[PDB]
């Protein structure tokens, strides 16, 4: 929430910290932070450590903004920061970004002190760096310089910001257009226009070499895979308005994306099989880190502030699989259950071992198969034309191929899965031979086919 | 209470951290790390508050630690090795230039033992290894003039290469081994010199050890490469890990077994024998692990504690001698890379997200009611999802069945028996009528006499060639092919299909025809260049077939 | 090189003692009676029928006629025939006490 | 095709699933039989096929002059047949009594 | 199918032939809901009097002690298709011996069912389950304030088959079997059986009370003998009939043959005088118009001062003599007997004129000198 005497909360190495401005009375409005921890023993969280910061002048309209961590630049350290705006009425509005160490204790860093109001989309990143806007004017403040500065491009909605390899920053808002926040501007192998009507919300995962192995999800309450823009693996999502994801690991393979949606609801899905494994309602607020020491991340779910006008009441942490932790004998059954429980995890775990094992003989033995048939390059290189209502397919052949002694030809297959029917497939062939400045000396021998377009277009596309 | 808590988490790219290059190393509460930045860190290990932090030039590469002389050696990536005063006289230092010694620029990896330094040296194709004094008196810390230098010959060229220092029982950062092994590894001239010796994996995976005893040479005496270095197992795969393993445990400790690692899981365990001749000799096995590994660590009695990048996973070599498999738990700890073994077993890491954090290993009523509750709802959980998979598995299954009736068909088809048994397609002609004219037909049946149901994946295809003996002039169509799925045949069943063969241009129909029926099968459609063709028949219609009386 | 133990080796104990004693020729039946009033007597006063009426009918593997064909066979047919005849004579003798289950199991056999 | 002289295989129709145009739309965008009869006259129906061929007075004789113009009416003539299940120009089955 | 071309096939899906001369077959064979990895190399011709087989040590673990029945197997099966029937056969037999590894249940129903079922009864009840939760064992009272057991062995389906029940009492106990019925139906008829026998309980309980039982000890609920010692040194065994406990049992006599004469004649005269109103104490103090000791001797009662393999004193001059080194068994025996039984065990070894070997009670070291 955002207001004088109103939170925020946030996660930090196992632990949940909460931001809250306190009325004073001698004075103006403090940060006052609770560091609180999750016991174990007592099913509760239990203070661990306490943080103020004193705020000078006697002006009203102070607000949280956001917090998250974000890596300070000079050491390379997760911080959690905050972002505070005064505004004097003056319209006048400061936006302070301060940041707490280790010692329960501050250190301001951009005062950044604007003549306009700050709203959309606010996001804070690396070499703690504040990017916002209005009427379609992107500006942002590094930590480094001090000084406002504008974004050259003119771009719509920016919907992914943050640090790659080999580039150090990087927005994408228009899928098409990959910029620096260095430079203001490859843009090569990302999502379809197709998609940017339709994609609100964007999260990486994974980049090589340029490759983005990435997810988005779409106004149409969907979730998709790609990678290098290649639409696989879509899921369905239960709720409508679907804002962000997470990831969260929670153990071996087990990982899943746990998406805020605006409906103050809330998912997991499943990645290993894009499904949804559970629905959470009502969801104030959501984090993700390993509250316990396990290794594992877990997931919070706080639910809603009509119960009690208290925060960390109504609370729900768990993996999905092995924890669920919450708010006349039956002992001699317990050793039993979870014994069993463990056994389930042993078969989980084997199975996927299983699974895996079965794949690659599969894959041994198409290799077998194709060697049960049977180095030499006969054939450059596949193209094709569309000439009107004619696809017309053709190839390169090398000097290996002699059509003075081999008839040949060139057929084209569909994939069933497409055709469901029974159409048979014609083709054309012709050998097209063309001497190259003529004026040993080139000869291009091509072979190449034809037939129709419009029995193939039944289904958008065919492979 | 915590099993598992944090300290500090850092600024990580996207995936995280990679691997050879990030260490952690903990002093007795004072500890240290790179991330593999070009920053170096120091954590009291009582309070995850950072003391001490460093900037170097270029991306620190690996770290070592001598106690006694209160100091710590940290090579940055093309300069050379800089030395730090513990002491030290924003908590955030720039070193000085001055504390560079040996910028020799060129140098990947190295370690230490007493008053020595191990460098090894990247160069052109010949990589050799390097060896300074180290002064032993309080002095400037210098490294001196080099004793040593040799061409590891083995050798030749993002994966850091590695070395290990191993001295026997009697001769610190390193590992002594019982005077068994050290002698069936080696041999004499190691263990009668207590000559403590040096073990560099390298890229390759190629494990290779070094005599420093053995190492003096100058201009006037060069290093032989064949004398001086000598090579024990080629793992086929990058090498990430070395140490020794106290089996049989029944803090010098005497250890009995060199453990090796590769990078995609081929693990090297070695021991001493002594068996079936009364002779000496070493028991290897080469097991072969999941994963990407990508760091590893030995802790208190045969335990290695490995990271694959699902889970933080253990190993035992623990009780012929050593074991048939070494099949392997988590601990469900995510994926540290970086990872070590203090021992009181208390490990400590770097999470590959960006975490510094410490993993300490080793009746109520109606909240018993409550355990009954969540725990059902655990099991209700994760029974789903092992459902899934078998149902996954089933796909799998009836796929390779699938494809075995494939397998078969094409063997029976490859082999002549004598009679095209299993499938036959049979092709015929027909003369039709058409708009006036009279045209040319060939029927094309397909016949199943065998079991087999030609399945989807399959697929028909004819082609129809002209004459042969290819022209001056190239002519307008030189062949057609016709193409169908075949579905679901079933055994005895069939397909006919008819084609033109015949003039609509010229009136002009010239012979022989030939038409050559084959078969395709899809590997993907049941779901490198790939599929299969096969030719089943091929007919020649000639001026005999196309009369009509 | 030809040493087999007893198809009885592996059993829990007093099994091991019921059959090792109905082994010994005609007497065998008291013996085996004399052995259920001496467990009575020692600590686990009950002997548990349902063990020993599973482990009878559970197969085992078998190559005999010529030196090749396997076969499966049942405790009952596989331990000493003397064992048999006299088993079968203490089940006359404690019928009442032994649930229908198993029995019927064995009978089959 | 069932009651065919030859007895051979012959693939059966099943003509396409949906239009090449309504597949496209989909794609693009993401049960009792019925029945007719009639009654008429033996004295017509006698009377119109006197001319009478041979046979079984009505609904084999009705048969052979409604599929009179059909190639396959003296197949029907030779096994006498009063009620047969044909297919159509478009795939479904349609079964026809007298 | 005849041939192995499709009987194979048919019979081992998830063999694949990598190789064209179909020779190399690799991939999975399946057993009881289970798949598992084989690698099944043939030479040049198609013998299995020289061919190779590996298994993943899953398999291994899982043929543990059939390592030699299928070497002998591969030497003597004609056939490839032959084999495989055989090796499925042998896997059957090998899970279903170690039935103790192999459940994963259904959860969903399983153990949430047990706790319902288990809540539907009371949970006073319930007195052990194992960890695999297969045992349960639970508690019954009588209107007698005596108690009876229970062991339930449940199935990887409980609600589908029988539970497999074991008790106590000595008349065969019958369950009414449904898929519908459950603990509480299996509960009722149980309370039916205890409420049924209630007169034989009452019979062994005055019995054991008001006298000197002495053969059975902490006698069970299952046993219908009670060897009651009478004045000293002679002894009747009296069996009595469940369902008519009341009735006049089959009663004979050990000790004194001079002794048991007139009590074996004065039963001939008295037995028309049985009545079943009274106990079978109070119609045989009047029957044979004697009174019994109230436990004559309560520590040494009797020790069965005999052999432990014959049950006899007195085997041809030699005494229950050779004993155990042991304060638990004590067990005397005889030289012969206990001789021809540790020379028949394996586990015993002769020295020249001794043998070292198990006790047969208790499996401790015992030396016999001939
Ligand atoms: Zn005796
Ligand atoms: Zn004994």
């Amino acid at each position: 929430m955002s207001s004088n005497e109103q939170e925020r909360l946030l996660c930090y190495n196992g632990e949940v910290l909460v931001f809250q401005l306190s009325k004073g009375n001698t004075k103006t409005p403090i940060l006052h932070v609770r560091r609180m921890v999750f016991d174990r023993g007592t099913k509760v969280f239990v203070q661990k450590s306490t943080g103020f910061f004193t705020i000078k002048e006697e002006n009203s309209h102070l607000k949280i903004m956001c917090c998250n961590c974000v890596s300070d630049f000079r050491t390379g350290i997760n911080l959690p920061y905050i972002v505070i705006e005064k505004n004097k009425k003056n319209n006048v509005f400061e936006y302070f970004l301060l940041i707490l160490h280790s010692t329960n204790k501050f250190e301001m860093r951009l005062s950044f002190k604007l003549g306009y109001e700050m709203k959309d989309g606010l996001r804070v990143l690396n070499g703690p760096l504040i990017l916002w806007r209005h009427v379609k004017a992107f500006f942002f403040i590094s930590s480094q310089t001090g000084k406002v500065v504008s974004v050259s491009g003119n771009f719509s909605s920016i919907q992914w910001a943050g640090e790659i390899e080999n580039l150090g920053m990087v927005l994408l808002g228009l899928k098409e257009c990959c910029l620096s926040e260095e430079e203001c501007t490859s843009d090569i192998y990302i999502i379809p226009p197709a998609y940017s009507s339709v994609v609100t919300y964007v999260h990486i995962c994974a980049t090589e070499i340029l490759r983005i192995s990435l997810i988005a999800l779409t106004r149409k309450n969907q979730l998709i895979s790609f990678q290098n823009g290649t639409p696989k693996n879509v899921c369905q999502l239960p709720f409508g308005d679907p804002c962000a994801v997470q990831l969260m690991d929670s153990g071996g393979g087990n990982l899943f994306f746990v998406v805020s949606f605006i409906s103050n609801n809330a998912c997991a899905v499943w990645k290993e099989s894009f499904q949804v494994a559970a629905k959470w309602e009502k969801l104030s607020l959501v984090l993700i880190d390993d509250f316990i020491g396990s290794g594992t991340e877990q997931v919070l779910l706080l639910f809603k502030d009509s119960l009690n006008s208290d925060c960390l009441t109504s609370f729900k942490i768990t993996d999905l699989g092995k924890i669920n932790y919450s708010s006349e004998n039956r002992y001699l059954v317990v050793p039993p259950l979870e014994t069993g429980l463990k056994v389930c995890f042993s078969s989980f775990r084997e199975l996927r071992q299983h699974l895996l094992l079965k794949e690659k003989i599969i894959s041994k033995s198409y290799k077998a198969l194709i060697n049960l048939v049977q180095s030499e390059q006969l054939v450059e290189k596949i193209w094709y034309r569309v000439i009107d209502d004619s696809l017309v397919v053709g190839v390169k052949t090398t000097s290996s191929l002699k059509l003075s002694l081999n008839d040949v030809t060139l057929s084209l297959l569909m994939d069933q899965a497409h055709d469901s029917r029974f159409r048979l497939l014609k083709c054309q062939n012709r050998v097209i031979k063309l001497s190259t400045n003529p004026f040993k000396k080139e000869c291009v021998q091509i072979i190449t086919a034809v037939t129709s377009l419009s029995p193939l277009l039944t289904f958008s596309k065919f492979c | 209470a915590p099993r598992v808590r944090y300290l500090a988490g850092f600024c990580c790219p996207l995936g995280g951290l990679a691997a050879g290059k990030p260490r952690v190393l903990c002093h007795e509460a004072e500890v240290f790390l790179s991330t593999g930045s070009e920053l170096v860190y120091v954590y009291d290990q009582e309070g995850g508050l950072l003391t001490a932090a460093f900037r170097f030039p270029d991306q620190v590469w690996h770290l070592e630690l001598l106690a006694p002389r209160r100091l710590l050696y940290a090579l940055c990536a093309r300069r050379g090795l800089y030395c730090l005063s513990l002491d030290h006289p924003s908590p955030v230092i720039p070193v000085d230039p001055d504390a560079c010694i040996l910028p020799d620029a060129a140098l990947c990896a190295f370690t230490l033992l007493d008053s020595v330094l191990v460098t090894l040296v990247q160069g052109p194709a010949r990589w050799k290894m390097q060896l300074f004094e180290q002064p032993c008196p309080g002095e400037d810390p210098r490294p001196g003039g080099q004793i040593g230098e040799v061409e590891l010959s083995s050798y030749t060229p993002h994966f850091l290469p590695v070395l290990c220092s191993v001295s026997p029982s009697g001769s610190s950062g390193g590992f002594t081994l019982e005077d068994a092994l050290f002698g069936l590894l080696f041999g004499a001239d190691a263990t009668l010199l207590q000559s403590p010796v040096v073990l560099c994996g390298l890229p390759d995976g190629q494990l290779c050890c070094v005599i420093l005893k053995a190492l003096v040479t100058s201009r006037s005496a060069p290093g032989d490469p064949n004398a001086l270095v000598k090579i024990l197992h080629h793992l086929e795969e990058p090498v990430i890990f070395i140490g020794a393993l106290k089996t049989e445990p029944q803090e010098d400790v005497h250890c009995d077994c060199l453990v090796a690692f590769g990078h995609h899981g081929r693990m090297l365990a070695i021991k001493a024998s002594w068996d079936e001749s009364g002779k000496l000799v070493p028991e290897l096995r080469e097991y072969c692990l999941p994963g990407p590994v990508l760091c590893a660590a030995c802790g208190g009695g045969g335990r290695v504690y490995h990271s694959t990048p699902s889970d933080l996973c253990v190993v035992d070599l623990s009780r012929q001698p050593e074991e048939g498999p070494g099949g392997l738990p988590p601990m469900l700890c995510p994926a540290s890379l970086n990872i070590c073994s203090v021992v009181s077993t208390k490990l400590l890491a770097l999470s590959a997200k960006g975490r510094l954090m410490t993993c300490s290993l080793d009746m109520t009523t109606e909240s018993a009611g409550q355990k009954i509750k969540e725990l059902l709802s655990g099991i209700g959980n994760i029974s789903e999802r092992v459902s899934f998979l078998k149902k996954a598995v089933d796909q799998r299954n009836k796929a390779l069945t699938s494809l075995n009736e494939a397998m078969n068909v094409s063997c029976a088809l490859l082999s002549s028996g004598t009679g095209p048994r299993p499938i036959s397609c049979t092709t015929s002609t027909t003369w039709s009528r058409l708009q006036t004219q009279d045209v040319l037909m060939a029927t094309c049946v397909l016949e199943n006499s065998s079991s087999f149901s030609l399945d989807q994946g399959w697929t028909l295809c004819i082609q129809v060639l002209t004459s042969s003996c290819a022209l001056d002039l190239d002519s307008a169509c030189s062949a057609i092919t016709y193409t169908i799925p075949v579905d679901q045949l079933g055994p005895g069943a069939r397909r006919e299909v008819t084609l033109p063969l015949g003039p609509g241009e010229n009136g002009g129909l010239d012979l022989p025809v030939t038409v050559s029926c084959t078969l395709f099968y899809s590997l993907r459609e049941v779901v490198e260049q790939e599929g299969v063709c096969l030719p089943l028949s091929r007919h020649t219609v000639d001026m005999l077939q196309c009369l009509r009386f | 090189e030809g040493v087999e133990p007893a198809p009885w080796a592996q059993l829990e104990a007093p099994a091991r003692l019921l059959l090792q004693a109905l082994q010994a020729g005609p007497e065998g039946a008291r013996r085996g009676l004399g052995v259920l009033r001496a467990l009575g007597s020692r600590g686990w006063e009950p002997f548990d029928w349902g063990r020993l009426l599973e482990a009878l009918c559970r197969e085992e593997p078998v190559v005999q006629g010529p030196d090749g064909r396997l076969e499966l066979k049942p405790l009952l047919l596989r331990l000493p025939r003397i064992c048999q005849r006299n088993l079968m004579s203490l089940l006359m003798a404690v019928r009442p006490s032994l649930p229908e289950s198993g029995l019927l199991s064995v009978l089959q056999i | 095709p069932g009651l065919a002289p030859p007895h051979t295989r012959a693939p059966s129709p099943l003509g396409p699933t949906r239009d090449p145009v309504a597949t496209f739309l989909e794609t693009c965008r993401e049960l009792p039989p019925s029945v007719a009869s009639i009654k008429v006259s033996a004295e017509l129906l006698r009377a119109a096929l006197k001319d009478g061929h041979s046979g079984v007075p009505l609904c084999c004789a009705t048969l052979q002059w409604l599929l009179a113009e059909n190639a396959a009416v003296d197949v029907v003539r030779a096994r006498a047949l009063s009620s047969i299940q044909g297919v159509a120009p478009d795939g479904a089955n349609v079964h026809l009594i007298v | 199918m005849a041939v192995t071309e499709a009987s194979l096939l048919r019979q081992c899906p998830l063999l694949l032939p990598q190789n064209r001369s179909k020779t190399v077959y690799e991939g999975f064979i399946s057993a009881q809901g289970r798949d598992f990895h084989l690698r099944i190399v043939l030479p040049e011709d198609l013998q299995l009097k020289n061919a190779r087989l590996l298994c993943s040590w899953q398999l291994r673990t899982i043929l543990s002690g059939y390592h030699r029945i299928v070497q002998q197997r591969m030497q003597h099966s004609p056939d490839l298709m032959s084999f495989m029937m055989e090796l499925k056969m042998l896997l059957e037999v090998a899970l279903k011996n170690r039935q103790e590894l192999y459940a994963l249940p259904p959860p969903p129903q399983f153990y949430s069912s047990l706790i319902e079922e288990i809540g539907t009864l009371g949970w006073d009840k319930l007195v052990y389950a194992d960890t695999c939760f297969s045992t349960i064992k639970l508690k019954a009272e009588d209107a007698s304030g005596r108690e009876h057991l229970i062991t339930l062995k449940l199935k990887a389906k409980y609600p589908a088959e029988s539970p497999d029940y074991f008790v106590d009492f000595p008349v065969p106990f019958c369950a009414s079997w449904t898929p519908q019925s459950s603990l509480i139906s299996i509960y009722s008829q149980f309370l039916a059986a205890i409420e049924s026998l209630k007169a034989f309980w009452d019979v062994m309980d005055e019995i054991d009370e008001k006298t000197w039982v002495l053969e059975p000890e902490k006698p069970p609920r299952s046993a219908t003998a009670r060897r009651i010692a009478l004045g000293n040194n002679v002894s009747i065994n009296i069996e009595v009939d469940p369902r008519h406990p009341t009735m006049l049992p089959e009663c004979f006599f050990l000790g004194a043959d001079h002794v048991v004469k007139p009590l074996g004649i004065k039963l001939s005269r008295n037995i028309h005088l049985w009545d079943p109103e009274n106990s079978v104490l109070q119609n045989l103090k009047d029957v044979l118009e004697i009174d019994f000791p109230a436990r004559a001797i309560l520590e040494k009662s009797d020790f069965t001062m005999d052999c432990g393999i014959c049950y006899a004193y007195q085997l041809d001059g030699t005494i229950p003599d050779q004993v155990c080194d042991n304060s638990q068994c004590g067990q005397p025996f005889h030289q012969i007997c206990l001789y021809e039984w540790l020379r028949g065990l394996l586990t015993s070894r002769q020295s020249f004129n001794i043998i070292f070997g198990e006790c047969p009670y208790c499996s401790k070291p015992i030396t016999l000198k001939m």
